[PDB]
RNA sequence: GGAUUUUUGGAGCAGGGAGAUGGAAUAGGAGCUUGCUCCGUCCACUCCACGCAUCGACCUGGUAUUGCAGUACCUCCAGGAACGGUGC
């Protein structure tokens, strides 16, 4: 039904998040508006493209099917999913 | 059952990350909850520099993991 | 007094200050170093805040180690079998220890790991030539005493005791 | 349930599955072609919608290049298969 | 029917499993859903180039499997 | 502790399910079972089930 | 069933889509059991692209990460729980 | 307009060339090919980059592969 | 607000016009689908007429006919003619 | 509940050329072991087109800041490429 990864995935959108994709598209920044299908909209990211050339951009639309993982808040480690 | 947020975006520029390492530079301009985001004054970048206008890219999100925004909407 | 594994699993480890997996057992001055592989791969930082150990040595083959406080302890000497079982190793923290003279320095020149070390509060310290005993051991040495290491220091510590 | 079963049984038989149908009435010893080029030989014993087929006999082999590519061989006799990893399902191999 | 319920009929039953990522592994799994999940246990696994590393409690996943060995003594029309 | 498996007992049943394994991996044969297994791995020195001239024999030394 | 539900909390070795190995204290399951893994890490092969080079894997913490569904290759427990 | 249905089935049994996803060009009859878009051809002969190799014939494939299918 | 403009709205007026468009790829962005397509249906599995393959590196064309192309392998077009 | 976002998969694969340059002790074939000739897997040096650019961290010396706040990452010049993946 409806997933704890969810849960998750919603306590960690509205501020710094770090999402990292497919080829290496790795976005760092505001993961702003996150919809359960998890595409993942960002604000003011630094996002890589595995290039070593980890750019700024602003209000990115990163997917999150490609999504390898997705760095949260480390202050809700005490989360009501787990507890 | 639920549609995609390019709600405000809509109707504004962004330049999509889609397979293949494409670009598609573009304004938000239809979508389905399959979120399949269709650009006009949307044209291709390719490896190489490039560039090609495509009139009207009804572009899946079956391959598009990016897209950047070119204003505040 | 018996230092055993329960001080190891019970020991605490999780991040570090610089976001390491470290090991904390201090309050013990466990002068035993035994059982401590059961750290099961998941660990690279060792520490024995709080420790009598007779001297540096007693460690299981831990080819990830990155950290290791053998501070506030008895260390008297170095041993030998230190790289094969720490190859990963950059940080062995031993300050306010007792190493005394330059023979406790015999094991220290054979990691090639070595950049970030720390001896502090030995008789080995206000010694003359020491810091150059140091920089010559220590080819790929960065961090000593908390400031960079010097391509000077290294003409020194080559050039002089021929 | 059981007309459903009933139009799933008239599915796998006359329609594209009809290879492994076959290998399931015929016993029939059928090359289920991977999307990954590993080339198993064997029958089809357990077999379904979605290609899920289970492979009696099966000998798995591969161009393995150590040089110019040898073909790697084994065979497992009984061992399953997902239809995920399979491009194909063929009926009848010339061997 | 599916024969995934077909591999529903193993537990405490001698499987080796070669998965996605180029793996071959000896397994006694743990437990198997609908889904295919089947947890590996005392798992000696083997990827692409690899060696015989070892879980004893490991989760192996669905569409990320290959191919499936079922025990010798396992009845095949019995177990589908 | 790692000197007994599952059914073996410590002392009591053996692995040969493995080197079982191996031999029909190599030979795949399907008539291969318990009393072929049996027979080539009860026997010393008979004129053997497989042929020892290929890798047979260092599967049988393994 | 629900088999992780037991080993979960303790720090597990979750494997990849590109075969690393990333040992976070996970957390939870889901029906697509996408992972919510804390405290967690990752190591991938840093490849020599030789042999008299030699490979080893240059440490990454995410913290904590929520790895999308599509992720596991498998889950196994490289760390007891804390 | 012709949609899949009328068209893949006026092509299941026209000899279709099927590119799969790997260079692999199927010239064969299709079988049928229903809404599971499981294609199965009848004496159907392998192609790599359109080059006649294999005799299978009658060979049933998942949809997985097809990237695409015409009948020539 | 502003109403959807479908991609289904855009490949249906594409084929009630009869035009030829070139269409991307998954994972190999050298190669493109030039033909035009002859319906469609609810799954957006598009189907093709007088198409072939268009190299970009090795600039060569290899044409099909009235293809039926997989549906998960498109990414979009461009209307050439 | 195997069709454009996660679990019935686009996964597999292969490292650019050459010089009377070289190592295989315990491991390759034939010329029926040793000697010697040619032959289908790498790395060290050197020639191209240090396989090509970006950026990031760092080693080198010089160089600006004495300052309170919860970090993707915060000096500037210059060298070198010991390391990573992004386009060919």
């Amino acid at each position: 039904s409806i997933g704890v990864p969810i849960k998750v995935l919603h306590e960690a959108e509205g501020h710094i998040v770090t999402c990292e994709t497919n080829t290496g598209e790795v976005y760092r920044g505001k993961l702003i508006e996150a919809e359960d299908n998890m595409n993942c909209q960002m604000s003011n990211i630094t996002v890589t493209y595995r290039d070593g050339r980890v750019a700024q951009l602003e209000q990115v639309y990163i997917r999150g099917s490609k999504i390898r993982f997705l760095i949260l808040p480390d202050m809700l480690k005490n989360a009501p999913m787990l507890k | 059952a639920h549609p995609p947020e390019l709600k405000k975006f809509m109707d504004k520029k962004l330049s999509l990350k889609l397979n293949g390492g494409r670009h598609v530079q573009g304004i938000l301009r239809g979508f389905d909850p399959f979120m399949n985001l269709v650009i006009d004054e949307c044209v291709e970048m390719a490896t190489s520099g490039q560039q090609n206008n495509i009139g009207m890219v009804v572009i899946r999100g079956n391959s598009i993991i990016m897209l950047e925004a070119l204003e505040r909407v | 007094v018996k230092l055993t594994a329960e001080l190891i699993e019970q020991a605490a480890q999780y991040t570090n200050a610089v976001r390491d997996r470290e090991l904390d057992l201090r309050g013990y001055k466990i002068p035993v170093i035994e059982n401590l592989g059961a750290t099961l791969d998941q660990f690279d930082a060792i520490d024995f805040s709080d420790n009598e150990i007779r001297k540096l040595d007693g460690f299981p083959l831990l080819r990830r180690l990155k950290t290791l406080l053998v501070n506030n302890n008895r260390i008297c000497r170095i041993g030998e079998g230190l790289d094969q079982a720490l190859p990963c190793l950059t940080e062995l923290i031993l300050t306010n220890n007792s190493l005394v003279e330059l023979g406790d320095l015999d094991p220290l020149a054979s990691l090639k790991s070595l950049t970030y070390l720390s001896i502090l509060r030995n008789p080995v310290t206000n010694k003359k030539h020491y810091r150059l005993y140091v920089i010559y051991k220590v080819p790929q040495v960065r961090v000593l005493d908390f400031q960079k290491v010097k391509l000077k220091e290294r003409q020194e510590a080559e050039k002089m005791f021929k | 349930p059981e007309e459903l079963q009933k139009r799933e049984e008239e599915e796998f038989n006359t329609g594209p599955l009809s290879v492994l149908t076959q290998s399931v009435k015929n016993n029939t010893q059928v090359l289920i072609n991977c999307r990954n080029n590993k080339k198993l030989l064997g029958r089809v014993k357990a077999f379904d919608r979605h290609c899920n087929m289970v492979l009696e006999n099966v000998k798995e082999m591969w161009t393995e290049v150590p040089s110019k590519p040898v073909n790697k061989d084994r065979y497992i006799s009984k061992m399953f298969l997902r239809g995920d990893s399979v491009i194909v399902v063929l009926r009848n191999p010339l061997i | 029917m599916k024969l995934v319920r077909f591999l529903m009929k193993l537990s405490h039953e001698t499987v080796t499993i070669e998965l996605k990522n180029g793996t071959q592994v000896h397994g006694t799994i743990t437990g198997v859903d609908v889904s295919m999940n089947t947890h590996l246990k005392a798992v000696k696994m083997t990827l692409k180039n690899r060696e015989p590393v070892q879980l004893e409690t490991l989760s192996i996943r669905g569409n990320n499997i290959r191919y499936f060995i079922l025990p010798d003594s396992l009845p095949l029309d019995t177990l589908l | 502790l790692v000197e007994f498996t599952d059914e073996e007992g410590y002392g009591r049943y053996l692995d040969l399910h493995d080197c079982y394994l191996k031999y029909i991996n190599l030979k795949a044969s399907e008539k291969l079972d318990y009393i072929t297994y049996l027979s080539i791995f009860d026997q010393l020195f008979d004129i053997p089930k497989e042929r020892k001239n290929a890798e047979y024999k260092r599967y049988l030394e393994m | 069933s629900s088999k992780m539900l037991q080993h979960i909390d303790y720090r597990m070795r979750c494997i990849l889509q590109d075969g690393r190995i990333f040992i976070g204290t996970f957390k939870a399951f889901d029906k697509h059991m996408n992972l919510i893994l804390c405290d967690c890490d990752e190591f991938r092969k840093i490849k020599p692209k030789n042999s008299k080079q030699a490979e080893r894997e240059e440490k990454r913490v995410l913290g904590l990460v929520l790895l999308r569904g599509e992720n596991l290759v498998s889950m196994t427990v490289e760390g007891p729980p804390p | 307009p012709l949609n899949p249905k009328p068209f893949l089935n006026g092509l299941t049994g026209k000899p279709v060339m099927v590119k799969l996803k790997w260079g692999m060009e199927y010239k064969g009859y299709l079988v049928s090919v229903d809404g599971y878009m499981n294609m199965q051809l009848a004496n159907t002969e392998e192609y790599i980059d359109g080059a006649l190799s294999g005799h299978l014939g009658e060979v049933l494939i998942r949809c997985n592969n097809v990237l695409y299918i015409r009948g020539v | 607000q502003k109403v959807m403009v479908q991609p289904i709205n855009l490949i249906f007026r594409y084929l009630q016009n009869r035009s030829r468009i070139q269409v991307w790829l998954y994972e190999q962005v050298n190669m493109r689908i030039e033909g035009c397509i002859i319906g469609f249906d609810e799954y957006m599995n598009l189907v093709l007429d007088d198409a072939e393959e268009i190299h970009s590196k090795t600039k060569s064309r290899k044409q099909l006919g009235r293809i039926m192309l997989k549906g998960d392998n498109i990414t979009l077009l461009q209307s050439v003619s």
